[PDB]
């Protein structure tokens, strides 16, 4: 089974930079390898066709290279239409197999997230159901995690998250993840707590409620 | 073993 | 000059099956060695490839899912169809036709593979939803600015819209006149089949005494519209 596997998944740039991503197939596809550009909203355009041919009407600051299992797509310059996520294809064994994937996004200078945490509102409690929030807010990388505990007991399984699309302006992003439980479950427990690991913090960061301190 | 391409057999 | 538009159902519910169409322009399936093909964008997801078929009628399947796959033509009515059985909600995605180049030719027989190495144009792509939900407007639940979400001088508050089916849901605050430093988060399906999302802002905590904040949901499916103040904990006062 044939598997390609594109590097690296994601990677900051900034307009005029050169850069590169690779695709590495586990078997020989010779030059059966196309490239592509998506941005959000909309479909997947072709780049390079045949690992190396360049598309009619594709802007010349593209190119392809490779040939067998190991290939690669250049930007010489970046514009700011190449803020997207690239994906490769190889097109020499059935089934056809698409890369998993490379997210190319606006570069700056690294920002720890504020971190908020919200209980949930007596409203929702009448109704049987209890949503704990937290939020990250106006960070970079995009690469975070948040950890859950309810009286110090990990949470698996019952939080959901979400993240914006880089922000125009100071691109950065914002991450909700959101903690679910029974209203009964909510009431028998004390500390809420959601951890965050962020690189721009020198370490994991932690926002907690008591909702057994009056 | 996998399958073929319609065309990788073509120069 | 060519171009290519998926149609269907934007809604399907569990076991039943599900038929796209294609139509396109520009090309012929009677053009040597042409093809039509079918892959899927799961939600947050990479390209999944799903079905081929040729000028010739040769078709080729995902072996994932051959057993629910069938692919056929129309060359006359320049459409292509995908038929997919027994669906689930893992198959909420996507949908995009593309085509395929055929080789290059002289006197109609080919003398280079190259052209062919690519899907070279994309219809625009339709979103299916497999789910056996019905319509519901959502609950809108504030979250409550506090110590616990301050920044120095800045805190953050927001409305939680919960439980409704289907997308979409819009959220302004303030009636529009308030733009800046909010954050409407992307919808997250939950467990129970039902959509969730968030709106946050980051306000001066100064304003909290005086400033009123206001989240504006409008569900139009189900023709539900809320205005959902949102303030300070009385123990915050």
């Amino acid at each position: 089974a044939l598997q390609l596997t594109q590097s690296p998944s994601s990677l900051s740039a900034s307009v005029g930079d050169r850069i590169t991503i690779t695709c590495r197939a586990s078997q020989g596809v010779t030059s059966a390898l196309a490239w592509y550009r998506q941005k959000p909203g909309s479909p997947p355009q072709l780049l390079i066709y045949d690992a190396s041919s360049l598309e009619s009407g594709v802007p010349s600051r593209f190119s392809g290279s490779g040939s067998g299992t190991e290939f690669t797509l250049t930007i010489s310059t970046l514009r700011p239409e190449d803020f997207a996520t690239y994906y490769c294809q190889q097109l020499h064994f059935y089934p056809h197999t698409f890369g998993g994937g490379t997210r190319v996004d606006v570069r700056r200078t690294v920002a720890a997230p504020s971190v908020f945490i919200f209980p949930p509102s007596d409203e929702q409690l009448k109704s049987g159901t209890a949503s704990v929030v937290c939020l990250l807010n106006n960070f970079y990388p995009r690469e975070a995690k948040v950890q859950w505990k309810v009286d110090n007991a990990l949470q698996s399984g019952n939080s959901q998250e979400s993240v914006t699309e880089q922000d125009s302006k100071d691109s950065t992003y914002s991450l909700s993840s959101t903690l679910t439980l029974s209203k009964a479950d909510y009431e028998k427990h004390k500390v809420y707590a959601c951890e965050v690991t962020h690189q721009g913090l020198s370490s994991p960061v932690t926002k907690s409620f008591n909702r057994g301190e009056c | 073993l996998l399958e073929l391409d319609k065309w990788a057999s073509l120069w | 000059r060519i171009t290519l538009k998926e149609s269907g159902p934007p809604l399907v519910k569990p076991t039943q099956t599900l038929t796209l169409t294609c139509s396109f322009s520009g090309f012929s399936l009677s053009d040597f060695g042409v093809g039509v093909g079918w892959i899927r964008q799961p939600p947050g997801k990479a390209l999944e490839w799903l079905a081929i078929i040729y000028s010739d009628d040769d078709k080729r399947y995902s072996p994932s899912l051959n057993t629910r796959l069938t692919i056929t033509k129309d060359t006359s009515k320049n459409q292509v169809v995908l038929v997919m059985t027994r669906v689930s909600p893992v198959d909420t995605a996507t949908y995009f036709c593309a085509h395929r180049r055929g080789p290059t030719t002289l006197f109609g027989v080919p003398i280079a593979r190259g052209p062919v190495n690519a899907m070279d144009v994309w219809g625009q792509g339709i979103t299916v939803t497999i789910s056996s939900t019905s319509t519901k407007g959502p609950s809108v639940f504030p979250l409550a600015p506090s110590s616990k979400s301050t920044s120095g001088g800045t805190a953050a508050l927001g409305c939680l819209v919960k439980d409704y089916f289907p997308e979409p849901v819009t959220v302004s605050w303030n009636s529009g006149a308030l733009t800046s430093g909010v954050h409407t988060f992307p919808a997250v399906l939950q467990s129970s089949g039902l959509y969730s999302l968030s709106s946050v802002v980051t306000v001066p905590s100064s304003s909290l005494g005086t400033q009123t904040y206001i989240c504006n949901v409008n569900h139009k499916p189900s023709n539900t519209k809320v205005d959902k103040r949102v303030e300070p904990k009385s123990c915050d006062k």
